[PDB]
C-alpha cells in the first residue's frame, strides 16, 4: 500500500546509517494513524518481512505505545498477523511498552488491551464523541479529584514525604486529609445553586476520557457521556443513574484523595482502595470481573492486582466497571426477600424489588435511593448509609431535570 | 453525659453521637446524617469471650479482641471490632463497626468507650 511503501523506507537502514530517528518514528505513527487501508498496510509490511523490523525499530517505550495501540487498534484480519510479529520483536528486548504509567502491563498485554479496547468501542459504540464540558481547574477541596479535573490519578506527584509518615503512622489529621473530603453532605449541596450542579455534570460528564490508552481510539479519545451511554446500553441502565453515581462519587473526592487512592493500591502494601470515576474498589472489580465488557477472558484473567487498580484509573474501563457493578447490584436486590430486609423497607418504602431487574426508568425513586446506599456500603445486608441516598437522590434529579 | 443501665453497667456517652438502651447495655449511633456513620454497642455480658482471641492492654487491665473484615462498596470494606474485659465475674463487651478504604480502622472511640465501662 502507499503507506506500507512508506513506512519501509521510513524505518529502512542504509550502510552507516542504521537508526531510526524519533522524526521518522513520529511519521510512521502519523501515517499508520492516517491509513484508510490498515489491514492491506499490515498484510504488506508483513509480506516484506518489514513487520518485526518495524516493531523492533521504534524504540522510545512512549513511540512504542502509540505505534502498537494505532496498529492493534485499526487492525482485524491482519490483527493477528502484527501481534505475532511483536511477540517475535519482544525476545530478547522484553521492556516495551512497560515503563512509566504502563509499567504493570506486559507489553504484549498492552497490545491485546488496546485491540479488546477497540473492538468493545466500535461495538459497543463509544469509539468517537467530541467534547461537550470543559474540566475544572481546581486542585483541592470536594470535586478535585479526576472526575472534575481530568488529572488522571496515575499522573499525580508521589504524596509529599512528610505526609507519607504521617499516614503510615496512622495520624488521624492527616488520614482525613487524602481521604473523602465530605462529612454534612447537606451542607455541601446547600451551597450549590441548581446551575451549579447542572454545570459540575456537564463539567463532569461533558469532557474527554482521561484514559490509559489515547491511541486504541481511531481519532480523539470520547466525551465520558459517550461511554456512560454505551455502558447504559450494555447494562440496561441509564446514563443518567450512571452519571448520579459518579457525580456523588466525584463530589466526595479531591485531588489529594486520588493520590492515596492510587499511590495505596501499587504500593508495597496492595492496598484494597477504591479507585476512579466510580470508586470501585479492586477485589471487588476482580471478583465479578468488571472489566468483562471490554476485555476477553484470557487478558482480563491475566491481569495483576496492580494493573487491574492502573486501569480503574483509566476512566472507560471504569465506566463500564461502574455500570457493571451497579446491574449487579440491581439483580442482586431483584434476588432478596423484603420481609428479611426491615430495616431497608423502613427507610425506603416504596421500594420495588422486582423492579430492579428492569430498567432504571421504571424504578421508583426509592430504588435509587436504596441503590445509593447499597453501592456505597456493603449491599443487601440491612445496614444502611444515612446520607448518601439523599446525596445520590440530588445528583440523579440534576441528571433527570 | 453518663449513662447507667438497670442491670448496673455504667458507661460514657461518646460526644455526637445517638443513644438508646438495649437488653443489656447501649447502642450508640453517630449523629448527622454521614456517608460512612461509625456505630458502637456496649453490653454486660456473663457468657466469657470465645478462646484464642487476640489481646491488647486497655488501660489498667487487658482486653480481648476480634476484627472483622467483609466486602463493602466505593466508601471501603466493612470493619467490625468484637472486644471484652472482664469485669468482675462477668464481661464488658464492646462491638463497633465502620468502613475503610485504607485498612483496619483504629476504633479509638470503640476503645475508649470500653475503657472507662464498669458494671457498679
Ligand atoms: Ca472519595
Ligand atoms: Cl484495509
Ligand atoms: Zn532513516
Ligand atoms: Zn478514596
Ligand atoms: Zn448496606
Ligand atoms: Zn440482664
Amino acid at each position: 500500500t502507499a503507506t506500507s511503501d512508506l513506512i519501509e523506507s521510513l524505518i529502512s537502514y542504509s550502510w552507516d546509517d542504521w537508526q531510526v530517528t524519533r522524526q521518522e518514528a513520529r511519521r510512521v505513527i502519523a501515517a499508520i494513524r492516517n491509513d484508510n487501508v490498515p489491514d492491506a498496510t499490515i498484510a504488506a509490511l508483513d509480506k516484506s518481512g518489514s513487520l518485526i523490523k518495524l516493531f523492533q525499530r521504534v524504540g522510545p517505550p512512549e513511540l512504542a505505545r502509540s505505534l502498537i495501540a494505532s496498529i492493534a487498534g485499526r487492525t482485524t484480519m491482519q490483527r493477528y498477523q502484527a501481534r505475532n510479529a511483536l511477540i517475535r520483536s519482544l525476545i530478547n528486548n522484553p521492556l516495551g511498552t512497560q515503563t512509566d504509567n504502563w509499567i504493570y502491563f506486559p507489553t504484549i498485554t498492552f497490545f491485546d488491551i488496546c485491540a479488546d479496547l477497540a473492538d468493545a468501542a466500535g461495538r459497543l459504540g463509544f469509539a468517537a464523541a467530541g467534547a461537550t464540558g470543559v474540566a475544572s481547574q481546581a486542585i483541592q477541596g470536594p470535586f478535585s479529584g479526576v472526575g472534575a479535573t481530568g488529572v488522571n490519578p496515575t499522573d499525580l506527584p508521589s504524596i509529599a514525604f512528610g505526609d507519607q509518615l504521617k499516614l503510615l503512622n496512622k495520624d488521624p489529621a492527616t488520614v482525613t486529609k487524602y481521604s473523602n473530603p465530605l462529612g454534612d453532605l447537606g451542607a455541601y449541596l446547600s451551597q450549590l445553586s441548581p446551575q451549579d450542579k447542572l454545570n459540575q455534570a456537564q463539567t463532569l460528564v461533558g469532557q474527554p476520557i482521561s484514559t490509559l490508552f489515547p491511541d486504541a481510539y481511531p481519532g480523539n479519545p470520547p466525551s465520558r457521556a459517550k461511554v456512560m451511554s454505551a455502558a447504559a446500553r450494555k447494562y440496561d441502565l441509564t446514563p443518567q443513574l450512571i452519571g448520579a453515581i459518579i457525580l456523588a462519587e466525584q463530589r466526595d473526592q479531591t485531588r489529594d484523595e486520588d493520590a492515596k487512592d492510587y499511590q495505596a493500591a501499587v504500593s508495597i502494601k496492595s492496598a484494597n482502595t477504591s479507585i476512579g470515576l466510580g470508586q470501585v474498589v479492586v477485589s471487588t472489580a476482580i471478583k465479578y470481573e468488571l472489566f468483562t465488557d471490554l476485555l476477553g477472558q484470557p487478558v482480563r484473567r491475566g491481569l495483576s492486582r496492580k494493573a487491574v487498580a492502573t486501569l480503574l484509573a483509566s476512566d472507560e474501563f471504569n465506566i463500564f466497571a461502574t455500570a457493571r457493578y451497579i446491574r449487579y447490584v440491581a439483580n442482586l436486590a431483584s434476588q432478596q426477600d423484603l420481609r428479611k430486609l426491615p430495616k431497608t423497607r423502613g427507610a425506603f418504602p416504596s421500594i420495588d424489588l422486582r423492579a430492579y431487574a428492569g430498567n432504571p426508568r421504571n424504578w421508583p425513586r426509592d430504588n435509587v435511593r436504596a441503590l445509593a446506599s447499597e453501592y456505597t456500603s456493603r449491599p443487601w445486608d440491612d445496614n444502611l448509609s444515612p446520607g448518601w441516598p439523599m446525596f445520590v437522590d440530588d445528583a440523579y434529579a440534576t441528571f433527570l431535570d | 453525659m453518663t449513662l447507667t443501665h438497670p442491670n448496673g453497667l455504667v458507661v460514657e456517652r461518646p460526644v455526637g453521637f445517638d443513644a438508646r438502651r438495649s437488653a443489656e447495655g447501649f447502642r450508640f449511633d453517630e449523629g448527622g446524617k454521614l456517608r460512612n456513620p461509625r456505630q458502637l454497642e456496649v453490653q454486660r455480658q456473663d457468657a466469657p469471650p470465645p478462646p484464642d482471641l487476640a489481646s491488647r492492654r486497655l488501660g489498667d487491665g487487658e482486653a480481648r479482641y476480634k476484627v472483622e473484615e467483609d466486602d463493602g462498596g466505593s466508601a471501603g470494606s466493612e470493619y467490625r471490632l468484637w472486644a471484652a474485659k472482664p469485669a468482675g465475674a462477668r464481661w464488658i463487651v464492646v462491638s463497633a463497626s465502620e468502613q475503610s478504604e485504607d485498612g483496619e480502622p483504629t476504633f479509638a472511640l470503640a476503645w475508649a468507650l470500653l475503657e472507662r465501662a464498669r458494671l457498679q
